[PDB]
């Protein structure tokens, strides 16, 4: 009874997407990262409803060099997508529009939720990204926007509520 | 010298030969030495393109494994649905 | 000429003065701009380290994970066959 | 519930030990071959005096900086060990004296099978190590020889048949 849910986690180098993945599946922040080659694939029984769901997360690389023939991979059956940037620079910000590009080019349907997270809110005093922009952004993509942590998983918007919270968008395909 | 005279040319010997420690010998010299410190580099490189290229063909093989097998467990789902509207 | 004079050796004294700074030029050219390319070598094969040393680590740690897979499968085997004297 | 046997493969880079690992457990020649890292394993379950069998053969790295640190997880509870050489190659039959005192150095205990193989007897015309030559080797050291060729497997010594009679001793615990 066990189904799967395809997620996949796309953004520029170094904004998070390794600790972030890890931080929901594992529970913990890695000890050390390294630039993701290709995908990483991490996955996560949780039980909604009483139903199992198996929450499956694609840790994509950020490096064009690294990411060179995946992206048909990624895109295929994908449940739904996940664009992350760095909340110290503004520059991983700028680049969402050339991801979401890639998206709405590799899509192979119309009704596949996308959301918009800023990780590393941790770092307070090196913030480039005001939430209203960021809000902004995400209200007139239709996507939620989330703040948060890899590194202190608690902090605004909890790490694991946001993949929860989309698990449970997906299970009862509610908006 | 504050005055030169002919003798001042048993100084252009010195000279002659101070620089035909680098004249022309070293030139010819540090080209084929540095002409194979250029395939050094480009067999490292190649090397690197290798070791990267085969390791994004792994993940390539891997990621296409994974959707195929996603694939089969939704049929196994849908089929099971349609089981049960019977 | 037949019979060098003067005028000749100081015509080919400046030909060569010109020919050895033209060389000179072409040799200073050459005397940094491959130390560079030592540095893009050394960046390279540190790069080339890097990926192998990742990919022999995971070998590593899949080769210790399948002694470790072998060895269990070894203790329960001959646990059923424990089980089954009695 | 069946047992394994592990069957470690060892020799110089470019002898054909992924060609003869993959040869047996898979039944053909590889399309392609790149220098193996760190390790490739292959199974296969084959069926000895009426016991079912899992033979698992560990495909080693013969490069240098492709096995570093990974000796110690080569040797780790080791059923038997099949040295390689090509027989095309005097310098990858040099090397086995190395690759033994490694086997050596390595082993726990003194009762694990070694055996000689010699690959591409198929290329006649390039061959440099002579028969007589190897099995005095073999001889003198306490390993069978066999000569034999991944490539075409029927040829002189059959691959299956190698792989076979080993896995037949270790089931029997029998000499060689
Ligand atoms: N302070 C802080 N640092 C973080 C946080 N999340 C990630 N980092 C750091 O950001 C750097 C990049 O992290 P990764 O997860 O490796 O980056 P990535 O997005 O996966 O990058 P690629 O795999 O190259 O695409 C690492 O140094 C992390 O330690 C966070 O929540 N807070
Ligand atoms: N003619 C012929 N060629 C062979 C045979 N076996 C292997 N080769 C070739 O020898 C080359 C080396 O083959 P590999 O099997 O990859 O060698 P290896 O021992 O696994 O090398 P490493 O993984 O680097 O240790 C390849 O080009 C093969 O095609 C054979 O039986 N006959
Ligand atoms: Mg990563
Ligand atoms: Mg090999």
């Amino acid at each position: 009874r066990s189904r799967i849910f395809k997620i996949i986690v796309i953004g520029d180098s170094n904004v998070g997407k390794t600790c972030l993945t890890y931080r929901f599946c594992a529970g913990r922040f890695p000890d050390r990262t390294e630039a993701t080659i290709g995908v990483d694939f991490r996955e996560r029984a949780v039980e909604i409803d009483g139903e199992r769901i198996k929450i499956q997360l694609w840790d994509t690389a950020g490096l064009e060099r690294f990411r060179k023939s995946m992206v048909q991979h990624y895109y295929r059956n994908v449940h739904a997508v996940v664009f992350v940037y760095d909340m110290t620079n503004m520059a991983s910000f700028h680049s969402l529009p050339s991801w979401i590009e890639e998206c709405k080019q590799h899509l192979l349907a119309n009704d596949i939720p996308r959301i918009l997270v800023g990780n590393k809110c941790d770092l307070r005093s090196a913030i480039q990204v005001p939430t209203d922009l960021a809000q902004k952004f995400a209200d007139t993509h239709s996507m939620p926007l989330f703040e948060t942590s890899a590194k202190n998983p608690n902090d605004n918007d909890h790490v694991e509520a946001i993949f929860m919270t989309l698990a449970h968008k997906l299970k009862s395909h509610k908006p | 010298m504050l005055e030169t005279n002919c003798l001042d040319l048993r100084t252009k010997l010195q000279d002659l030969e101070v620089a035909n420690q680098t004249l022309k010998d070293e030139y010819d010299a540090l080209q084929i030495t540095f002409t194979a410190l250029e395939e050094k580099l480009r067999k490292t490189t190649e090397e690197n393109q290798e070791l990267v290229t085969r390791w994004m063909a792994e993940k390539a093989q891997e990621a296409n494994r994974l959707n195929a097998e996603n694939e089969k467990d939704s049929r196994r789902r849908q089929a099971r649905l349609q089981k049960e509207l019977a």
